[PDB]
C-alpha cells in the first residue's frame, strides 16, 4: 500500500529544533533506514519468541530484541526510554 | 650429537598438528577463563558443557581465521614472522566492532 | 560462595597460543604476541558471551544450555554446526 | 481518545500494529506492545536526526540534503554499526591519510 | 495393490509430514498450500546427495568404514561448488585442510 | 522426554546412496545441523519474496525461484532438474 | 538492435575513480584486474537482478525489486527506493 | 609556466574530490556497460532508470570500499604505488568471493 513514515519524520524533525527542513530525498534514506531496521528487530523478534514457543509476542521479548541487536550505549538509553513509554501508555487507565 | 636447525620445527609440526582435528586449548583452564569473564556482568550463571565445548571451538575457529590471514597476509610482504603490524592490519580488515 | 577469581586471562599462555597459532599454519613467530592474542581473544570472547548470556537471561533463565549459545553464534553470523 | 495520544508520544501506533501483523509469524501477537515499537522508532530517528543539528556551523544549510546526513552520520561510531555493510546514495566520506 | 498413498507419491525418501509441519512453522500469513509443497523434499534429497556423495567420495581416502567429522570438513571444503554453500563453514572439531604455502620451503 | 529428530531418515538415504558404510553420533549432528539451517534459510527468504510481490499463498514457481537464487550454480541446475522431475512424479498421481 | 560489444573496455575512470579514496600515486596495471574485480561485482549483482524480475514476470526491471536483491547478496546499498 | 613539485598536487586533488559527493563514473557508459553484460546470460529484458542509476551506485559504493583498503594493504609494505599483489590480497581478506 501507497504508505510511508515521512510525515512522521517530518513531525519528528520539527520536534527538534525547528530551524531546519527536511531535505528533498534523503527522507528516501531515512524511510529506508526505519523500515529495514523496523524490519530486522521484527524478524528476530519473531524467532526469539519462537524459541521458547510461547505464543504471542509482548514486552520481555521485545526489549530483549532491541537489546539483542543493537550495540551497546544507545541499546540501553533506548531500553530505559522503552521502559518509560511502555509505562507511559499504562500511566492512565 | 645429533642436532637440525632452530626453525626447522615447521614442516613436521605441520604435519604434527595437521593430522588431527582434536581441540587445541586445553579445557578446564578455558573454563576457568570463561567463567571469569562471564562472572563479572551478571550472576550466578552456570555453563551447559557443551557451551563450553560450543564456545571452545568458536575462539578456536575464529583464532585459526585470524592467523590463517595473518599468515598469508605476513607473506604478502616479503616477511618470515608474523608481528603487530600484521595482526593490526587483520583487525583492520576484520569488519566487525 | 562470592567466587573471587582474578586472572585466567593470560592463562593460556605462549606454548598454548604458538600451538594454536601454528596450527593456524604460520611457522616464524616474534616476540610479542603475547598480549595482543589476549586482547583479541578477550574482545571476541566477551562479545559471545554478552549476547548468548543475555538472552539466555531472557528465557527466564539463569542457567545456560547450549543451543543459547549457539543461537548466538548464528545471531553474530558465525553459526557453528553440530552441536544442535 | 487518539492512540499516539493515549500513548502520548509522537509516533503512530495503529499502523505498526498490522504492519507487525504483516510480517509476523507466531500466531498470536500483543495489542500493548506498539507501546514500544514506536519508542524504538522515536528513540533511533531521533538518535540520528538530532544529530543533523551538527550541520550547522559545517554547512549554513537549512536542509538536510543526502551527502550531508551521512558525512555526520560517520563520526557516531556508535551509529555506523547500526548501517554496518548499510550505504548510502550519494553520501561521500569522511577523509583522512596515512 | 494397495490402496495408500505411501508419501512417496513423488518417490522420494524425506518425511512429507515433516515438510507440511516445517512449512506451516515458518508461517507468516495464514493460506500456505502444503499439498504443492515436495518440491522442497526434493531440494534436500539434492544436498543429502551433495554432501553424501562425497562422504563417498572421501571414505576411500582415510580407509574407514564409519563416517565421521575431520573428513566431514575436508568435504566441507572439497570446493567452491560448495564452500559459498556454507559461507561459514566450521564444523565441530573439524580441523582444518592440510595447507603449507609456496612461501616458508626454498630448501634450506 | 519427546523430541523431534532428523537422524533417522537421514541414515536410511545414506545407506542407499552409497551401499556399506557407518556414521556417527556427532557427525549425524552436523549434518542434522546443516539440513535444518538450509531449511532456515529457504525457507525465510521464500516467506520475503512471497511477500515483497504482493501475491498471498507460497508456491512451487516462488520456491524454484527461492532455491534458485539462494544456492548456487551447479547445484542450482541440479536442483531444478530434480525440482521438475519430482514435480513431474508426485503431478503424476493416477491410481497405478 | 541487439549486437554484443565490449563494454568490458569501459572507460578508464579508474585514474579519476580510484581518486575517490586515498589512491596515492598508482603506478598502474591495475586497470586489468580493476576491470576483472567490477566485472565479478556486475554480474554477481545483475544475475538476481533479472532473478527477480523473472519472478516479477514482466520484461522491466525495477528499484524497489533492485534493492530486494542488493540487500539479499548482503552488499546492500542502502536507500535509494 | 611555473608548476612546482608533483606529489602533493596528488593531495589537493585528493581533498578536491572527495570533499565533492558528484556521481563519479559515466552514464551511459554505464549504461551500454549493464546492458551488453545482462543481456547475455539472460535474454533481452528492459530497465528502468532509477534502477541502473541505483545498480551503479552499488557499484561505486563497492569498488571504493575495495581500493581504499588496497591502499591500506598497500602502505602495509612501507611502500606508495599500487600495484596488483595488494589488490588480490584484498579482494582475499575480504572474502575471496
Amino acid at each position: 500500500r501507497k504508505e510511508t513514515y515521512s510525515s512522521y519524520i517530518y513531525k519528528v524533525l520539527k520536534q527538534t529544533h525547528p530551524d531546519t527542513g527536511i531535505s528533498q530525498k534523503s527522507m528516501s534514506i531515512l524511510n529506508s533506514f526505519v523500515n529495514d531496521i523496523f524490519e530486522r528487530i521484527a524478524t528476530e523478534a519473531s524467532k526469539l519468541a519462537a524459541y521458547n514457543k510461547k505464543s504471542t509476542i509482548s514486552a520481555r521479548e521485545i526489549q530483549t530484541a532491541v537489546r539483542l541487536i543493537l550495540p551497546g550505549e544507545l541499546a540501553k538509553h533506548a531500553v530505559s526510554e522503552g521502559t518509560r513509554a511502555v509505562t507511559k501508555y499504562s500511566s492512565s487507565t | 650429537p645429533h642436532r637440525y636447525k632452530p626453525g626447522t620445527v615447521a614442516l613436521r609440526e605441520i604435519r604434527r598438528f595437521q593430522k588431527s582435528t582434536e581441540l587445541l586449548i586445553r579445557k578446564l583452564p578455558f573454563q576457568r577463563l570463561v567463567r571469569e569473564i562471564a562472572q563479572d556482568f551478571k550472576t550466578d550463571l552456570r555453563f551447559q558443557s557443551s557451551a563450553i565445548g560450543a564456545l571452545q571451538e568458536s575462539v578456536e575457529a575464529y583464532l585459526v581465521s585470524l592467523f590463517e590471514d595473518t599468515n598469508l597476509a605476513a607473506i604478502h610482504a616479503k616477511r618470515v614472522t608474523i608481528q603487530k603490524k600484521d595482526i593490526k592490519l587483520a583487525r583492520r580488515l576484520r569488519g566487525e566492532r | 560462595h562470592r567466587k573471587i577469581l582474578r586472572d585466567n586471562i593470560q592463562g593460556i599462555t605462549k606454548p598454548a597460543i604458538r600451538r594454536l597459532a601454528r596450527r593456524g599454519g604460520v611457522k616464524r613467530i616474534s616476540g610479542l604476541i603475547y598480549e595482543e592474542v589476549r586482547a583479541v581473544l578477550k574482545s571476541f570472547l566477551e562479545s559471545v558471551i554478552r549476547d548468548s548470556v543475555t538472552y539466555t537471561e531472557h528465557a527466564k533463565r539463569k542457567t545456560v544450555t547450549s543451543l543459547d549459545v549457539v543461537y548466538a553464534l548464528k545471531r553474530q553470523g558465525r553459526t557453528l554446526y553440530g552441536f544442535g | 481518545q487518539s492512540s499516539s495520544a493515549r500513548a502520548g508520544l509522537q509516533f503512530p501506533v495503529g499502523r505498526i500494529k498490522r504492519y507487525l501483523k504483516r510480517h509476523a509469524t507466531g500466531r498470536t501477537r500483543v495489542g500493548s506492545k506498539a507501546a514500544i515499537y514506536l519508542t524504538a522508532v522515536l528513540e533511533y530517528l531521533t538518535a540520528e536526526v538530532l544529530e543533523l543539528a551538527g550541520n550547522a556551523a559545517k554547512d549554513l544549510k537549512v536542509k538536510r540534503i543526502t551527502p550531508r546526513h551521512l558525512q555526520l552520520a560517520i563520526r557516531g561510531d556508535d551509529e555506523l554499526d547500526s548501517l554496518i555493510r548499510a550505504t548510502i546514495a550519494s553520501g561521500g566520506v569522511l577523509p583522512h591519510i596515512n
